[PDB]
């Protein structure tokens, strides 16, 4: 049951490898690719994501782009660097500019026949490929233009794929350049009709998080990816450790999207943690479960009080309670059975791992598929007008051969899928 | 990679890239035959410092330039000044007579004589280049070679290398430091006929600087050579972010995307500080505060404008030192409730920031104090319109009786290149008329 990992640009390559770092700590996994663990649960399901070298080495399973060789240069560097497989760093020199049409249609379309050869490479040594992920940026122009550009080309190559992103949007408070809202709502399009899970990991939460809550008055990038790679951690438990849950990619995206359309997820994950700083009580099960729940854990910064849960999945990690986890959880929803649709029904389903992560002796990791994620896309569609309307910065899309036309195409699908939210969340 | 190619035309390109390349020397550890002591890749390299420098085998460090006049006095200081090893006599390119303050000699009568031999040194240049990506053009708009000249090498760049990026660093008249009469029909000539081919331009208003130079470092009556010790950190400010490295450094063509935002709007104003004498900076550390809150002191300004009296449509600073984004953000906070900042409605209202952590240098025997930290803003503002209306206006008074214009048509121009280059000047100062008024 083999995934194929992809990350795409500055911010898909930094989450990309942390996310690298974590799992490869869980599953005892060194940077030379050497495995020294003490359990045998690290091993059972370490093929999903790691592949077997000759002379007992793991070996990612993981395909490193961009169209500058500037963070990948950073990451052979890193930490973990050395444990991926060298044929595998595809990056030309030119760069994105930050500039989706570059990443989708020029420079990327001169690089994207590269990368799919060594995707195919790693699909043809699958046993059974049950899907692939992507992490990525929206607000850039290469993990934004050109990711979408790969992921509409592996649908083409692969249609029976399961295919799920992890994919940061654009904040002003976290902000590289004002072209962003353009990047992101082009790039959501492509989103809507070519993942079946795509992971809305927003800034603006991250940035929040870390500040409000995690009380760090400067966070930096590296604050807000330590979030973004616990989270992650969470997400793949379930398919990278033994337990309750063996669902592969598709049965699990069949539980969690009704709609093929809204298939956009608020994560969260408890107890909320800076890096480094150590603190040494456990939570109690009602503190996680309330934690989870609570909007300030949400990394989507939208208020899920503000709509409604078509589906939601909570997967537990380490020794516990599951009959407290039970109650705990049937304890939040018929509190507020008022967040939940109720044509769904049981619409909440937990699983618990006996493995915690690196750090907490207990932790839990949320996926909500609910309607407030609209909040989202009208934030990137207002910030989207308020340019659009003047046709600013334009000229750096029409200069690399784009019309107007998809970008006022780009808006209205993205209205569309707001309002698509509004129908179910008032039915 | 990533390369990039000064030229410099007329004298005051060709003085102010004497005073930018000495002083990017000095930041570099560069002596003045080239040989940098801690460059441990002999013969190449990929360096940060490699974007303006090649090297040699034999260890030379030449910057990636061309020096350009059509009369040969200015440039021959350099051929036999203290950097005269760090150029091969093939980047300095000199004529015989000059275009005499005269657009149309410059461009025309003079310098179509040279402009291929120079397309051809340039064209040397970029073949080194593994990623050139584009060129700095300093120049007067003044001159007759500054003006004329440059927009005639702008429109041939457009032409044999595409649209690979074209930036300028241009001298704005002032009537304090020039002895010319007509600069401002060179000054409408050249920006009209350049606009098309220009990417982003840096304006230098001399009186900016002369009155910088007479307020902050106590000079009675500045020299030219004192206005380019002061312009070349400005201009080394800009370039650090391609020059350096580091984590929080952020490069030129990302400011840029959010300076630009139509294609005829490309004209930054720079204010920089601090600019300081040694006298007055002993005993007195300069926060990131104090040297952030200056940059929205209009006297600190390249130009002379009021943007208190405009609308900001891009907000960029450019730290070089010891600085720290905790400081910048709280010293940020701090001018947002305090000073007359207003954005156009279409533009998000944040200002993008970006530090390179090496301090900045000093010319030995200079004037300004050698400082721990600076910064210089970069801001899309309306109020740069003002140096239009003001150099238009010139040229109005002048040609409405067709003075001096006689030299222009001698030289085999016509009246209705006046006139064209003028509308769309008067067009240009309406486009940022424009981009002001509110949304509907
Ligand atoms: N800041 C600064 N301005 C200069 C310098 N040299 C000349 N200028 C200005 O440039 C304008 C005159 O143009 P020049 O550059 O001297 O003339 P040119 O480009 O050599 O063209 P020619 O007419 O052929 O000599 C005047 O406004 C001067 O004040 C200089 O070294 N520094
Ligand atoms: N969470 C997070 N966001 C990032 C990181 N790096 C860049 N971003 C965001 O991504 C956007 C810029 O895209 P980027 O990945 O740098 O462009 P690309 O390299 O061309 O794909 C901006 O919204 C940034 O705030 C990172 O390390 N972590
Ligand atoms: C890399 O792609 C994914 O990890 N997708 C993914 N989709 C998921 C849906 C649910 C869960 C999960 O852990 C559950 C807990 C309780 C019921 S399902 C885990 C998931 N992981
Ligand atoms: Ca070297
Ligand atoms: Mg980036
Ligand atoms: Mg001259």
């Amino acid at each position: 049951r083999e995934i194929v990992h992809i990350q795409a640009g500055q911010c898909g390559n930094q989450i990309g490898a942390k996310f690298w770092e974590v799992i490869s700590d869980e599953h005892g996994i060194d940077p030379t690719g050497s495995y020294h663990g003490d359990s045998d649960l690290q091993l059972e399901r370490i093929n999903v994501y790691y592949n077997e070298a000759t002379g007992n080495k793991y070996v990612p399973r993981a395909i490193l782009v961009d169209l500058e060789p500037g963070t990948m240069d950073s990451v052979r560097s890193g930490p973990f660097g050395q444990i991926f497989r060298p044929d595998n760093f595809v990056f030309g020199q030119s760069g994105a500019g930050n500039n989706w049409a570059k990443g989708h249609y020029t420079e990327g379309a001169e690089l994207v026949d590269s990368v799919l050869d060594v995707v195919r490479k790693e699909s043809e040594s699958c046993d059974c490929l049950q899907g692939f992920q992507l992490t990525h940026s929206l607000g850039g122009g290469t993990g934004s233009g050109m990711g979408t550009l790969l992921i509409s080309k592996i649908r083409e190559e692969y249609p029976d794929r399961i295919m799920n992103t992890f994919s940061v949007m654009p904040s002003p408070k976290v902000s590289d350049t004002v072209v962003e809202p353009y990047n992101a709502t082009l790039s959501v399009h492509q989103l809507v009709e070519n993942t079946d899970e795509t992971y809305c990991i927003d800034n603006e939460a991250l940035y929040d998080i870390c500040f409000r809550t995690l009380k760090l008055t400067t966070p930096t990038y590296g604050d807000l990816n330590h979030l973004v790679s616990a989270t992650m951690s969470g997400v793949t438990t379930c398919l990278r450790f033994p337990g309750q849950l063996n669902a592969d990619l598709r049965k699990l995206a069949v539980n969690m999207v009704p709609f093929p359309r809204l298939h956009f997820f608020m994560p969260g994950f408890a107890p909320l943690t800076s890096r480094g700083s150590q603190q040494y009580r456990a939570l109690t099960v009602p503190e996680l479960t309330q934690q989870m729940f609570d909007s300030k854990n949400m990394m989507a910064a939208c208020d899920p009080r503000h709509g409604r849960y078509l589906t939601v999945a909570a997967i537990f990690r380490g020794r516990m309670s599951m009959k407290e986890v039970d109650e705990q959880m049937l304890n939040v929803q018929n509190k507020n059975s008022s967040y939940f649709v109720e044509w769904i029904p049981n619409n909440v389903k937990t699983a618990v791992c006996d493995i915690p992560p690196r750090g907490l002796k207990m932790s839990a990791t949320f996926i909500g598929n609910s309607t407030a994620i609209q909040e989202l896309f009208k934030r990137i569609s207002e910030q989207f007008t308020a340019m659009f309307r003047r046709k600013a910065f334009l000229h750096w899309y029409t200069g690399e051969g784009m019309d107007e036309m998809e970008f006022t195409e780009a808006e209205s699908n993205m209205n569309d899928l707001v309002s698509e939210y509004q129908q179910y969340q008032d039915a | 990679m990533r390369e990039c190619i000064s030229i410099h035309v007329g004298q005051a390109g060709v003085q102010i890239g004497n005073a930018c390349w000495e002083l990017y020397c000095l930041e570099h550890g560069i002596q003045p035959d080239g040989q940098m002591p801690s460059d441990k890749t002999i013969g190449g390299g990929d360096d940060s410092f490699n974007t303006f420098f090649s090297e040699t085998g034999a260890g030379k460090h030449v910057p990636r330039a061309v020096f350009v006049d059509l009369e040969p006095t200015v440039i021959d200081e350099v051929r036999t000044g203290t950097y005269r090893q760090l150029f091969h006599p093939e980047q300095l390119i000199t004529g015989k007579e000059d275009a005499a303050n005269n657009y149309a000699r410059g461009h025309y009568t003079i310098g179509k004589e040279i402009i291929d031999l120079v397309l051809d040194r340039i064209r040397k240049l970029a073949d080194q280049c593994t990623g050139l990506q584009g060129f700095l053009v300093f120049h007067s708009f003044g001159g007759g070679t500054g003006s004329g000249f440059t927009s005639l090498l702008m429109e041939r760049l457009s032409v044999d290398y595409g649209k690979k990026s074209k930036l300028e660093f241009s001298i704005y008249p002032a009537p304090q430091v020039s002895t010319a009469v007509v600069e401002p029909y060179n000054s409408i000539l050249t920006t009209h006929t350049t606009l098309e081919h220009s990417d982003c331009a840096f304006m230098v208003d001399n009186e900016a600087i002369y009155d910088i130079c007479r307020r902050n470092l106590d000079i009675e009556r500045p020299t030219y050579t004192n206005l380019n010790r002061l312009i070349s950190q400005i201009v080394s400010s800009i370039t650090a972010s391609l020059r350096f490295d580091g984590a929080l450094n952020v490069d030129l063509t990302e400011f840029q995307t959010n300076l630009v935002p139509y294609p005829r709007i490309h004209f930054p104003l720079a204010t920089y500080a601090p600019v300081i004498s040694a006298e007055k900076a002993y005993h007195e550390q300069l926060s990131v505060a104090e040297i952030t809150n200056a940059c929205f002191e209009p006297a600190n300004q390249m130009v002379k404008c009021d943007p208190r009296h405009g609308k900001y449509m891009a907000c960029c600073l450019l730290y070089r030192g010891d600085v720290v984004p905790k400081d910048v953000n709280a010293a940020i906070a701090t001018i947002k409730t305090k000073r007359s900042i207003q954005f156009v409605d279409w533009c998000p209202t944040g200002f993008k920031v970006g530090i390179n952590y090496q301090p900045p240098t000093v010319v030995p025997g200079g004037d300004l104090a050698k400082v721990q930290r600076a910064v210089c803003m970069l801001s899309n503002t309306t109020a740069i319109a003002e140096a239009w209306a003001r150099l238009d206006h010139k040229f109005d008074l002048m040609y409405a009786k067709r003075a001096f214009v006689h030299w222009y048509v001698g030289e085999g121009m016509e009246e209705g290149e006046f006139s064209e280059a003028r509308e769309d000047m008067a067009a240009l100062e309406k486009d940022y008329e424009e981009v002001g008024v509110d949304s509907v």
